[PDB]
């Protein structure tokens, strides 16, 4: 029943983004890029793929971080094509993946307000799909911070600025604190807007953002035992989203050790044979290289649902992981260090 | 002399701001300088001119490509302190500056 | 399998036999211990907080012996001087030439103690960690020959006829090529590159997917025939003589798998004299905890009157109940002289 | 100083190969490591040393540790960093004991 | 040879107070009780209580660090006398 619409509206933005998928790089791909010797013979084997001639203009010397920001600029002119032409089942969807990058960028921009500073900031230092070109009350915001807040109301992230007081952001709070609780209430926000759309894009996306809030989870239980935050801080850091909710989220805040963490994971069969990454082992992924393959492995699930929104979260995240590994490849390169240059994530 | 001064790259103060060498006195300077494809000639010639005249500086770090640049302010420079060092740059691996000293 | 240990003094050493009437209860052994040197009270109670710190630390170390007891090859086996661990708590005696009775009990027996097993600790740390680094490399071994033939290692498929050597112009190249590209592939290979000798397919061996074949082909022309193989999806594997090397890793395909022979008869002669002196001290440290606080919670005229016990199963709740009676009526958390040891390893 | 010298370019390689190793793992900071600097977690003091009554100026390093990147990544890496900080704190280790 | 300390503890909190200190020291030490009358007051710890007087004796010289955070666990105020 919700499957005979949504070619309405989003029949052509559909196979738009499927066609977008048979670009992204196979496991044949991934072979020719590893036996370059430079990355002038980089450049001539990424010209075979979708990628082509889009190094032409840049430089004799090719440097590896001139290849990382065309690899993430050719991703943003393909997204922004896409938001150009959805309506309002799709844009409004489509707006909510860039609040991630938003986040990412208001933080980036609270911080040298704080130490007195400005524009420059902004415009080179960046995510381009999460932007302020528009609103441009925010762009003449010199004031520290709380004459700014004023203006980040008029901002798509004033619905998650509602657990955030603007005395509490003005260094009373930790600057790492307020990007997990903005990205906190952003998680709940973007799953109960996936919860009221209903049908196929109900069930082939709250799955991927059920692990992304154990991944949330985990890895700030993990990453916070060394520190000073207290067991209510990271309490209060966790997303109210996924399986690890009712029961999971009260373990992580007792946890005080690694193997604490790992028992309770074990009560979830998914999540466990997820921590056998074993960093006590010398040379083998780590238990972050072994987050991202189950990470992958939802995206490219979602492409086996056909008539659902899911297909275009999926392939940002797919073709993030795309400019994750060419830039691997090309640093284990550019260092001749390529005795770990097949730790990559193969996705298709 | 008791900071670290770095000017590094892009990639190689970011590595060292991490190690713990970092320090902004509000008043007088930043002591270490990114240096990007858009910064002249001059301005990595002021920054050296700053931290061989600031006291609290001991030790100063500097790529040996962007000292390749700067090697007529550092020849000049045959002082104890601070100590100037050139470290290889992720492309730039390494050989000259010191042995002038000795041949 | 649990273990509980209490004394219990105040004949009164006829009311523990008492204490063996609850026959529903426990069976009660005695467990009896010699005298040691008293004298002091400021660092006798100072060191009450080092035989905490002992006695839990010292149990760890015999905890990650029983785990690494499965790297060898759940099996019960442990024994103490020719002696199981439950037999020997009812005939446990402090040794009296290893840890002595004539010097004073409290720093100098309990530093002999710790010098001794954390040596033995350091030692298993290090010694193990270097056989374990063997059996790694014996995970490498037959991980080398899995797989397809791209990935395999070629030291048993080799053939001198199959290679043209004397490399004054010509170099065989391995290349692999799918069974589905097997028909475009034999009308392609004298045009992948140029100077290519245009007969050279003979088919190696094969797998499900694929099939591993030769071309004889000119010095110079290795790399471009290799680029133009990429671009219509074959695989080039470069071959040198280090072959004969990896003959002699068949060699160390049987030297792996010797010295995980050779070090296995010296690994569990290791664990079982130092786990043995290890536990051994683990009670040691449990009968100097039990003679300190005995003198502190109860009387010292000259000596506490001691007595111990012996294990309980699913009663530990009215064990617990009948003695609480006994002994809150002794004095005005448990309240005797308790220490909870734990027999079962894992 | 020659040996030393080629031992500081074998570990700041390590070092920069770890820096990559994390930026695969852990987005971009290249922004949020420069803006936060405020105190020096590594600092010097200057000793003294003689051979043959000629004072030699020499350096000592110590760490007045307020960890100013205590909480980075935290929710994506922050396992691969406080290894590369440990990469690079043993850089300076070196690079002072080289100066 | 040793063995003094006195000091001030409210009247509320007297019963657990001897009560935690037989556990933690396990026997060995002397305490009797001294009660005081109508309520005085401390600026910041403790307002408005009536409080009584502790005879905390030990003789140990080791068990004084085993004291002093018994005090500054129920706030109680010792003197030198």
């Amino acid at each position: 029943f919700p499957e005979l619409y949504f070619n309405v509206d989003n029949g052509y933005l559909e196979g738009l983004v499927r066609g977008l998928k048979a670009g992204v790089l196979s496991q044949a791909d991934y072979l020719n890029l590893v036996q370059c010797e430079t990355l002038e013979d980089l450049k001539l084997h990424l010209q075979s793929t979708d990628y082509g001639n889009f190094l032409a203009n840049e430089a004799s010397p090719l440097t590896v971080s001139v290849i990382d920001d065309r690899l993430k600029e050719k991703m943003v002119v393909e997204f922004r094509h896409m938001r150009n032409h959805a309506y309002e089942p799709l844009a409004s969807f489509l707006d909510f993946i860039t609040y991630s990058y938003m986040i990412d960028n208001v933080i980036l921009l609270i911080t040298g307000t704080l130490h007195q500073r400005s524009i420059a900031e902004l415009v080179p230092k960046c995510h381009p799909l999460g932007s302020f070109e528009q609103m441009e009350a925010v762009n003449i915001a010199q004031t520290p911070a709380e004459l700014y807040n004023a203006i980040l109301v008029d901002t798509p992230l004033a619905a998650f600025f509602q657990d955030c007081i603007s005395e509490q952001d003005l260094d009373e709070m930790n600057i790492e604190i307020i990007r997990n609780t903005l990205y906190k209430a952003y998680l709940e926000s973007f799953y109960k807007f996936c919860t009221l759309l209903g049908g196929t894009t109900a069930d082939a996306m709250c799955p991927i953002l059920e692990f992304e809030a154990d991944r949330r989870a985990f890895i700030i239980t993990i990453n916070s035992f060394g520190t000073e935050l207290s067991k209510e801080d990271r309490a209060k850091l966790f997303p109210h989203c996924g399986r690890l909710y009712p029961e999971g989220l009260a373990q992580l805040a007792r946890a005080d050790d690694y193997e604490q963490v790992k028992n309770v994971a074990d009560y979830y069969p998914e999540y466990k044979l997820l921590f056998e990454g074993a960093g006590s082992n010398p040379g083998d992924k780590t238990l972050e290289d072994r987050f991202f393959e189950h990470e992958v492995k939802l995206n490219k699930l979602a492409f086996l649902n056909q008539f659902h929104f899911g297909v275009f979260y999926a392939f940002v995240k797919l073709k993030e992981q795309e400019c994750r590994n060419i830039v691997w490849i090309a640093e284990c390169i550019a260092q001749r260090h390529r005795a770990k240059i097949d730790n990559y994530i193969p996705i298709f | 002399g008791k900071l670290i001064a770095v000017i590094g790259d892009e990639d190689t103060v970011t590595g060292f701001l991490l190690g713990g060498i970092g320090e902004l006195n509000k008043n007088r300077h930043p002591n270490f300088l990114v240096v990007e494809k858009d910064t002249t000639i001059n301005e990595i010639e002021d920054t050296f001119r700053q931290f061989l005249n600031r006291d609290d500086i001991g030790i100063i770090l500097i790529n040996q490509y962007i000292a390749e640049m700067v090697r007529h302010a550092l020849d000049a420079h045959q002082r104890s302190i601070p100590a100037v060092l050139e470290i290889p740059s992720k492309e730039h691996p390494y050989d000259a500056a010191k042995d002038s000293i000795l041949r | 399998t649990e273990f509980w240990l209490i004394s219990a003094p105040g004949t009164w050493e006829k009311l523990h036999a008492a204490t063996t009437k609850n026959n529903n209860l426990a069976v009660s052994s005695k467990f009896n211990i010699p005298d040691l040197k008293v004298g002091t009270l400021d660092v006798l109670v100072g060191l009450s907080d080092e035989l905490a710190k002992l006695d839990a630390f010292v149990e760890g170390v015999v905890k990650k012996v029983a785990q690494y007891m499965a790297d060898v090859l759940k099996v019960q086996e442990n024994l103490l001087a020719n002696g199981v661990d439950l037999v020997t708590y009812i005939t446990r005696f402090q040794w009296d030439m290893a840890k002595y009775p004539i010097k004073q009990s409290l720093k100098n027996i309990s530093e002999i103690i710790a010098k001794g097993v954390t040596q033995i600790d350091n030692d298993l740390k290090s010694r193990a960690s270097a056989y374990n680094n063997l059996k790694g490399n014996l995970q490498n071994l037959e991980r080398k020959n899995a797989g397809s033939l791209l990935t395999r290692s070629l030291a048993e498929i080799v053939k001198k006829d199959d290679f043209v050597l004397d490399s004054e112009y010509l170099v065989t190249l391995l290349v692999v090529v799918p069974k589905l590209n097997h028909n475009d592939w034999i009308k392609q290979y004298e045009t992948l590159a140029e100077m290519v000798v245009p007969r050279s397919s003979n088919v190696l061996s094969e797998d499900q997917d694929s099939y591993l074949c030769n071309v004889t082909l000119f010095r110079k022309a290795v790399d471009d025939f290799r680029h133009k193989a990429r671009e219509n999806k074959f695989i080039v594997r470069d071959f040198q003589y280090n072959e004969e090397e990896m003959k002699a890793d068949k060699e160390e395909m049987n030297r792996l798998s010797t010295d995980k022979k050779k070090q296995f008869g010296p690994l569990v002669r290791w664990l079982k004299v130092n786990f043995s002196e290890a536990f051994i001290a683990w009670i040691h440290v449990k009968a100097l905890r039990v003679f300190v606080e005995s003198v502190l919670r109860y009387g010292l005229p000259v000596n506490f009157q001691a007595m111990l016990l012996q294990p309980n199963k699913k009663t530990m709740k009215k064990l617990r109940e009948v003695l609480y009676e006994l002994y809150k009526h002794l004095d005005s958390y448990y309240p005797y002289v308790y220490y909870k040891i734990d027999c079962n390893l894992l | 100083i020659i040996e030393t010298k080629m031992l500081m370019g074998e570990v700041m390689r390590e070092a920069a190969f770890s820096l990559a190793e994390a930026k695969f793992t852990a987005g971009d900071f290249s922004t949020t490591v420069i803006q936060n600097v405020n105190k020096a977690q590594v600092k010097i003091r200057a000793k003294k040393d003689n051979v043959a009554g000629v004072t030699l100026p020499v350096f000592e390093h110590y760490h007045e540790g307020t960890d100013s990147y205590e909480l980075t990544g935290l929710a994506r890496g922050g396992e691969q960093l406080a290894k590369l900080k440990r990469n690079y704190a043993k850089a300076v280790e070196l690079l002072v004991e080289l100066a | 040879r040793l063995g003094f300390v006195a000091g001030v503890i409210n009247r509320e909190r007297i019963p657990t107070f001897e009560r935690m200190l037989w556990r933690v020291c396990r026997g060995n030490v002397f305490l009797r009780q001294a009660e005081i009358e109508n309520p005085l007051e401390d600026p910041v710890t403790g307002d408005y209580v009536h409080k009584s007087v502790f005879i905390i004796f030990f003789q140990g010289d080791q068990l004084k660090n085993r004291v002093k955070k018994i005090c500054e666990g129920f706030r109680a105020s010792l003197y030198p006398c």
